[PDB]
């Protein structure tokens, strides 16, 4: 207690070193638990990298997915990998950026890149699709803020492409996830979705600064107008953010 | 008179609890005020009266 | 090396002042124009710290102490071994921190994600900036910055804290601390929510957002939501960094007296029956 | 918003006015500020609820 | 500029969401009344949900109010039931722990006896609330991470007022129940036992407390940065990761050389938060009981810096020079 | 007629009739208590 | 003479609640400031009268 | 014309009893102030 | 006067009884603590006073 | 008639009789408690 | 009299759980109050007697 | 006839009898404990 | 006699874990207050006995 | 026929009988322990 053993190493020192050993084990546990995705490492050529780091991959853990979606083991065989990427290396070595072969936004390679998620809509606790248009919502309505329905949509370059037809809401958590854009015949056809986190709503109009007017006709569509699958949901969101770098050369080129 | 029409506006089950907490809080506050004053503090007066 | 999904995101572009000249990766790190300046400033600042440690006479990490000059030197440059080295390391530290934040802008611009992280880091930079260059200017001496030591800068906080007579009564420190405790409280509960939902007892299905949303509805009667917690949590941490900047920028150049005596306005009001 | 933001703006203007109004008749800046801050919370909340 | 997802630009309200429920049948003890607030909806969910009226929660609420009231009426009795003085000195009044000359023995009511009664009710309320968190996670078939994270806060809570006073030989080591008084205790505790800066476990707790705020600014901004990719839906990103998890990981892999998963982030987030009171609880528990002077502990363990300059103002200036005369 | 909470005119009349009796009874005790405490230690 | 139609724009239950709170708060505030001055503090006058 | 869904038939009736309550509240306040003025005048 | 039984037509017996039980005990505890505070009515200490 | 809690007139009269019987019994104990407390060191 | 009807209002499960905890806390509280006073502290009286 | 819990009048009647038997037993030992303490060291 | 019906409304698993935890804490807590008391501290009393 | 916990009457009768046997066994040891310690050092 108040007396020391082998030198100045008292009980406070013993507790301090005991925590040091525990923390080292904790850091190993914490770091390994983050290796369940994206591992093993690879090089720019796609082969397995010679170096895998100082932390070995953890034991396989299983998630009992709900709504009868089977099980899920994270370490090994990521099903979200995209096969045909439209990129080729700018250098024969490693550590250098890729240059898209074709249209970066259409192919979805850079900031426009999506992930091969499940081709099924996300489900709430009831088993119903999580994101649905507010028209199909039972008793939902705008409670505060500016209602964007009917407001014209202004692209990044200022072009007016159409008016908002509906908002795809998240009835499980009661928030807006998308805005439906009814494209004018000049700027495209059909309807397209833009995520709420990428859109800015003004008093009279609603604007997206990430995508120019000519790129709305190429926004990924949804197979059904009543629900969106995670694959389409990932493609749609990625496309708009891809325009933050690919709408024009001025965004990709250095700003100074 | 005709003061009974207040119940056509006020909800009896929401105003009865309103005055119920209000009356006790008012009663408790006034009792505390009396205890603060040394003239009306009946607890200290009993001690002083006994001497 | 690269992650299993990193190849696609490694595209050229999204640079502020640099171009393809610095647009490359070294290992996992991304080098840019500001990654070049970060590497230069961080290495120069780190080496000068050990150079000062060599001249200080000790290499013990606990005992290494690079201190600002005397208050007599004012805002001018001091001799290198008399405090001038601390000023240069401060200049290197500001360059390293600003470039690191600007590099993070290049990282997120290349990935198409928002600029929330570099902005959030800039608040922490502002807390350091207000501690080392803003407060000294308002006092007219570089000697008011904290020394660059593991335990020496703890002595500065202790001495500065007691230099205002029970710093606990500082109103901005009072606000800043309760943001620090709430952020850790929010971090624990939010981290617990996701882990609990994702890791149920063995033989039970994983819980979706609805199950974790209703847990605090049954726990504390209101749940801020999956999206709400991240934005309120960022503001909780940024307020903690911002109010920490306030509590130290109002200490010397605003309230030279004791901090309990600041509360004399509350104790002495006309409404109070004295 | 709009109405609520404007009502809050009326309160902070009233809070500033009360901060300097009590300073004129005495008090101090910190004592006046607390009443000004208190006024902003009260009338600002009341206006944002009743007017809007 | 681009829309930063700090405040929602439009919010919708539908039928109130009661809960998920299962065969554990939580509905009977769940309230049937909910409300909606648009002011809080600008930053989070706008629904004021229904309390689950469990027995652990009710006991914690009732006994917690008993501790709150007992401290309150002693505070009101401090100033002789003078409400204006009670309001004026609200931040200064407290329920002081017993005097040190009583030890573990029960002290008189005016000298900490009511402190023990209030502390006992506070202990019951705090423990009952933890049992509520454990039971609620059990009834929801969720992980007990909330209960374990709370239990870490209980550790420092128990060390500060229960564990340390028991093995320090006196109830006087407990923390007074006051706004400013427990700040005075916090400062006096560091002064009495040297300097808690030089307590390694206090330093360790500070490391995790800064790290906890650091992570949750990192995590809060990173998720808001990938919220354009549905990053706020963390749970679905754990089961089926999209570009939100990948971009968030690659942002920090390209910045600081390594990253986390959408699930592994919360393990990092959980542990620094949990380690903050665990390390602090250890440091307080062995402060005074083991080490009675932390600076002297630092001196003998060679991590207290040494200064070669003079300690007097006369060595740097003069009184006339400071005054400008 | 006006009914913001139901309570058709007949229902409100009988509710106030017993409420008034309760109010008078509560105030009658208050008057007696106030008269008794005024004799004890008057405040005028 | 034609003030009866103020209620055409004011909701009774919405203004009655505000009026009830306002009247009690005003009455308490006037009572409180009246207790602040030593001339009208009926608690201290009672103490001084019996002294 | 109307903002709270009331007509002239009952809004006039509502004000009729509200003034009765206002006068009764004022009447007991007038005698209260008159009694206080006699006890401790302030003019 | 005798129509007080109608209070149960507004308040359900379950919620009022629970509120009543907590209120009465807290009131009883509040008053007992007050007497324990005063030196004259502290029956525990005056027992020690009587030898 | 005007049953906010699904409780009829007959139940209210029956339940109030029990409540008043309990109330008077509780008050009777308090009165005897106060009467004895006033005999032993009164507060007036 | 006929107070048995209270069980038609109070859940037997609920009231007993509250009663069990309430009685113990009111039994620990009072015991501590006597332990506070030197007149009724039976532990100190044994020391004083011996 | 009215029972929020759901248990019948007969079920309430027998449960109260058992509860009272427990209450009197709890009270009876409490009275003896309270009585025996008074001979030990009375507080009146 | 008829106290056996307590198990018809209390879950035996829930009560016993509460009973076991409560019994040990009460047993421990009483053992500490004896240690605090100098008259009943059997540890320090053995030293006094040994003189 | 009032099993709130889903446990029949017969099972409760044997549950209590065994529980009392444990309770009396626990109390009997406590009584002997209390009797032994009172002779060693009485507290009354
Ligand atoms: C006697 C001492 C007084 C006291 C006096 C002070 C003083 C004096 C100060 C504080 C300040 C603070 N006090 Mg105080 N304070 C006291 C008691 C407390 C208590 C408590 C429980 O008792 C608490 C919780 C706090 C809490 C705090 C926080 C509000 C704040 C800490 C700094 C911060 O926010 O970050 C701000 C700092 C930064 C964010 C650093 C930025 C980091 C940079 C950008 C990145 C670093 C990179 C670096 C190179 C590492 C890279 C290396 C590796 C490659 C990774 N105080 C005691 C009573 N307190 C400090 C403050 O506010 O500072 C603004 C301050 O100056
Ligand atoms: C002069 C002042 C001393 C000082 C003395 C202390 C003391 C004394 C302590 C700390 C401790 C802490 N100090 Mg220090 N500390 C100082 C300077 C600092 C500085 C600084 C920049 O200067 C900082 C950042 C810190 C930082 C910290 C944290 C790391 C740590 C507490 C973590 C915590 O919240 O636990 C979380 C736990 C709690 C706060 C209590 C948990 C509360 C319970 C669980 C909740 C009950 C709720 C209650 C019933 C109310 C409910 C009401 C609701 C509304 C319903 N100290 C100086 C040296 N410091 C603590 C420690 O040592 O940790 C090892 C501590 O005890
Ligand atoms: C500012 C608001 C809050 C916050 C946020 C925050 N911090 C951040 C970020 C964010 C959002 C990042 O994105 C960024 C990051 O990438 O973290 C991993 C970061 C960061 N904040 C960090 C630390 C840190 N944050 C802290 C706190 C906080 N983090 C605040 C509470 C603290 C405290 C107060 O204890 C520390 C120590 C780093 C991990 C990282 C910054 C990395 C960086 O700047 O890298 C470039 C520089 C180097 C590699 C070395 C530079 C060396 C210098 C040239 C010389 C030495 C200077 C220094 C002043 C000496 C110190 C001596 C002694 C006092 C130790
Ligand atoms: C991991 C460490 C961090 C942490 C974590 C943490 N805290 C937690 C949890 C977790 C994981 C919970 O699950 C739990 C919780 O439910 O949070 C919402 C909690 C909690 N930690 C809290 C506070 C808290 N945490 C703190 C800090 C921390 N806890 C650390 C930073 C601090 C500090 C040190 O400053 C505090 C003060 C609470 C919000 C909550 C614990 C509350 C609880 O469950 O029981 C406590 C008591 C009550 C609820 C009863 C209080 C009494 C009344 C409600 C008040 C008075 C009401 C009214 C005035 C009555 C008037 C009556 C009269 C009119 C008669
Ligand atoms: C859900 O979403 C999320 C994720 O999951 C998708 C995440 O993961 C994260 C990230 C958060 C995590 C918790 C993940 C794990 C991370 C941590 C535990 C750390 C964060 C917590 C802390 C308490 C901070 C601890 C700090 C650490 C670990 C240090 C990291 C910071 C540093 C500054 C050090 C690293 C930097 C270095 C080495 C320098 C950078 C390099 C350059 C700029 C390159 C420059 C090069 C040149 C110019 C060329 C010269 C080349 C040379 C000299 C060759 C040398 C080569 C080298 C490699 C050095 C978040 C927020 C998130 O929300
Ligand atoms: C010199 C060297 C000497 C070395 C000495 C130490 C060596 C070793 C000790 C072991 C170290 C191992 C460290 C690794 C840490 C990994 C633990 C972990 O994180 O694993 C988790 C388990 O969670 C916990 O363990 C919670 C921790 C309890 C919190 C503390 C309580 C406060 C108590 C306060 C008291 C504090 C004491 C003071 C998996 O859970 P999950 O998979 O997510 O969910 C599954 C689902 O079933 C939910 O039910
Ligand atoms: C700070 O300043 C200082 C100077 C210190 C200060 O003190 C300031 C004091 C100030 C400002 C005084 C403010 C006091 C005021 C304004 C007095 C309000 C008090 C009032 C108004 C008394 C209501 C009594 C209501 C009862 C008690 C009814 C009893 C009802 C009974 C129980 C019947 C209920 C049952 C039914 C109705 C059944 C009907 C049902 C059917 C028909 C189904
Ligand atoms: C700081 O400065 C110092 C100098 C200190 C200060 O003191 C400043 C003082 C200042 C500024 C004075 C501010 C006071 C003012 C302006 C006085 C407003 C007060 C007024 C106006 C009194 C209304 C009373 C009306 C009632 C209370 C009616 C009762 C109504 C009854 C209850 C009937 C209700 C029922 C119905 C209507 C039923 C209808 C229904 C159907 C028809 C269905
Ligand atoms: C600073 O403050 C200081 C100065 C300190 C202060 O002292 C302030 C004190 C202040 C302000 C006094 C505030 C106290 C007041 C106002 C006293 C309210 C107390 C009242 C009113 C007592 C009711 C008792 C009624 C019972 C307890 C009946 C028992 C009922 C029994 C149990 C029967 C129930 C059973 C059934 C009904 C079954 C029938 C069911 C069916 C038929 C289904
Ligand atoms: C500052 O405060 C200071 C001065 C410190 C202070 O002291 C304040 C003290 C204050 C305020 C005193 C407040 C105390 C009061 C009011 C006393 C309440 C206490 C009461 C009322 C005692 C109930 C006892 C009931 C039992 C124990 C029954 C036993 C039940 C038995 C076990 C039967 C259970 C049922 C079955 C077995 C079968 C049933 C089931 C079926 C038939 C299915
Ligand atoms: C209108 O309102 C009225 C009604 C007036 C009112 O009430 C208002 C109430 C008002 C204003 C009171 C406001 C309270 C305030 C500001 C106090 C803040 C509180 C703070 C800062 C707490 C710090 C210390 C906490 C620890 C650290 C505890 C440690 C607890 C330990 C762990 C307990 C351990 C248990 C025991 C020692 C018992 C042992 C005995 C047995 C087991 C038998
Ligand atoms: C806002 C970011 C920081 C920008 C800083 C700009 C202000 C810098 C101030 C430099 C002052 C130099 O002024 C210096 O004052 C000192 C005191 C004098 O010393 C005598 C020096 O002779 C003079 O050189
Ligand atoms: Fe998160």
């Amino acid at each position: 207690m108040e007396e020391t053993f082998f030198g100045n190493f008292d009980l406070a020192s013993l507790s301090l070193w005991l925590f040091y050993g525990f923390f080292a084990l904790l850091i190993y546990y914490l770091q390994t638990e983050n290796m369940r995705e994206g591992y093993p490492l690879e090089d720019d050529d796609g082969n397995t990298a010679a170096n895998q780091g100082p932390f070995p991959l953890p034991k396989e853990k299983t998630f009992k997915l709900q709504h009868g979606r089977g099980e899920l083991t994270l370490p090994g065989e990521d099903v979200q990998r995209r096969d045909n990427l439209a990129l080729r290396k700018t250098a024969h070595g490693n550590g250098f950026p890729m240059e898209p072969t074709g249209d970066p936004m259409l192919d979805g390679v850079g900031p426009a890149s999506w992930s091969k998620r499940r081709d099924v809509p996300e489900l709430d606790a009831h088993g119903h699709p999580k994101i649905v248009p507010m028209s199909a919502a039972e008793g939902f309505g705008v409670s505060a803020g500016t209602d964007p329905r009917g407001l014209p949509v202004m692209a990044g370059d200022g072009e007016i492409v159409g008016l908002v037809s509906d908002m795809w809401i998240d009835e499980a958590e009661q928030l807006v996830r998308y805005l439906e854009i009814e494209l004018d015949p000049e700027w495209g056809d059909g309807k397209r979705l833009v995520q709420r986190e990428m859109v800015r709503i003004k008093s009279d109009r609603v604007k997206v600064r990430s995508i120019y007017g000519k790129h709305f006709k190429n926004v990924p569509k949804t197979k059904s107008p009543n629900q969106v699958t995670l694959l389409e949901e990932d493609k749609i969101m990625a496309y708009y953010a891809g325009g933050t770098l690919y709408a024009d050369e001025s965004r990709l080129e250095p700003q100074l | 008179s005709k003061f009974y029409k207040i119940w056509l506006i006020f909800d009896p089950r929401r105003v009865f609890v309103a005055q119920g907490v209000f009356l006790f809080l008012l009663a408790a506050m006034i009792h505390l005020v009396l205890l603060s004053t040394e003239h009306f503090n009946w607890f200290e007066l009993a001690a002083a009266n006994a001497a | 090396a690269l992650l299993s999904f990193e190849r696609k995101y490694r595209v050229r572009g999204g640079t502020l002042i640099g171009g393809d000249l610095f647009d490359f990766w070294v290992g996992p790190f991304y080098v840019g124009f500001f990654g070049v300046t970060t590497a230069f400033f961080a290495l120069l600042g780190t080496i000068l710290i050990f150079w000062g440690a060599s001249q200080q006479g000790t290499f013990n990490p606990w005992l290494i102490n690079i201190a600002p000059p005397d208050l007599s030197y004012g805002l001018g440059m001091a001799p290198l071994m008399e405090g001038g080295l601390w000023q240069i390391i401060t200049i290197c530290a500001i360059g390293a921190f600003v470039s690191w934040a600007l590099r993070e802008v290049e990282i997120c611009r290349k990935l198409g994600m928002g600029y929330h992280v570099p902005f959030a880091f800039s608040v922490a930079i502002f807390a350091y900036v207000t501690l080392v260059v803003f407060r000294p200017l308002l006092m007219g001496a570089w000697g008011h910055g904290f020394p660059y030591g593991i335990w020496s800068h703890l002595d500065w906080v202790s001495n500065t804290g007691y230099a205002y007579l029970h710093f606990h009564y500082n109103p901005a420190h009072m606000i800043a601390v309760t943001f620090f405790f709430t952020t850790t409280l929010a971090l624990a509960l939010h981290g617990a929510l996701v882990l609990s939902a994702a890791n149920p007892p063995k033989g039970e299905e994983v819980k979706g957002p609805d199950n974790e949303d209703t847990f605090f509805r049954d726990f504390i009667g209101y749940s801020i939501g999956t999206l709400g917690i991240h934005r309120v949590g960022l503001l909780l941490a940024l307020n903690a960094g911002f109010w920490s900047a306030v509590c130290i920028i109002i200490s010397g150049p605003v309230w030279t007296k004791g901090w309990p005596e600041w509360w004399n306005w509350w104790l002495e009001m006309p409404i109070w029956p004295s | 918003m709009t109405c609520t933001i404007t009502c809050w703006g009326i309160g902070v203007l009233l809070g500033i006015m009360t901060t300097v109004g009590l300073m004129v008749v005495g008090w101090s800046f910190l004592q006046g500020a607390f009443m000004g801050v208190l006024a902003w919370l009260i009338v600002g909340g009341v206006l944002a609820v009743a007017v809007c | 500029p681009e829309y930063q997802n700090i405040f929602t630009q439009v919010q919708v309200q539908g039928p109130a969401e009661l809960g998920v429920d299962n065969e554990n049948n939580l509905t009977e003890e769940r309230t049937t009344g909910t409300g909606f607030s648009q002011l809080i909806g600008w930053i989070g969910n706008a629904q004021l949900g229904p309390i689950y009226l469990g027995w652990f929660g009710i006991i914690s609420l009732v006994t917690g109010t008993l501790w709150f009231n007992i401290v309150g009426f002693n505070m009101l009795s401090q100033v002789g039931y003078s409400i204006p003085e009670f309001i004026r000195q609200l931040f200064w009044l407290a329920l002081e722990p017993p005097s040190p000359e009583y030890g573990l023995r029960m002290p008189p009511l005016d000298d900490g006896g009511w402190f023990i009664i209030a502390s006992f009710f506070l202990l019951v309320s705090v423990i009952s609330w933890w049992l509520r968190s454990y039971q609620l996670a059990e009834m929801h078939k969720m992980g007990k991470h909330v209960a374990w994270a709370f239990a870490a806060a209980i550790w420092l809570f128990l060390v500060l007022g229960l564990f340390r006073p028991i093995l320090m030989g006196s109830w006087s080591e407990a923390v007074p129940y006051g706004i400013f008084p427990h700040l005075d205790w916090t400062t006096a505790f560091s002064i009495r036992y040297g300097n808690l800066y030089y307590n390694p476990f206090h330093a360790l707790s500070i490391v995790f407390l800064y790290g906890s705020v650091l992570l949750f600014a990192m995590h809060g901004a990173t998720i808001l940065a990938v919220t354009r990719f549905g990053g706020d839906r963390e749970l679905e990103q754990i089961y089926d990761r999209g570009t939100a998890s990948e971009r968030a990981g690659l942002f920090w892999r390209w910045t600081m050389g390594f990253n986390a998963t959408m699930e592994g982030i919360h393990r990092w987030a959980w542990w620094f938060a949990v380690l903050t009171p665990i390390t602090g609880g250890i440091g307080i528990l062995l402060t005074g009981t083991v080490v009675d002077n932390w600076f002297l502990w630092a001196v003998e363990h060679n991590f207290a810096p040494d200064y070669t300059q003079d300690y007097g103002y006369e060595a740097y200036t003069t009184y006339d020079g400071f005054l400008g005369r | 007629d006006l009914s913001f909470t139901g309570l058709t005119d007949e229902q409100a009349q009988e509710l106030h009739s017993v409420y008034m009796s309760g109010l008078w009874l509560f105030s009658a005790v208050a008057v007696v208590a106030h008269l008794a405490t005024f004799i004890w230690r008057p405040w005028f």
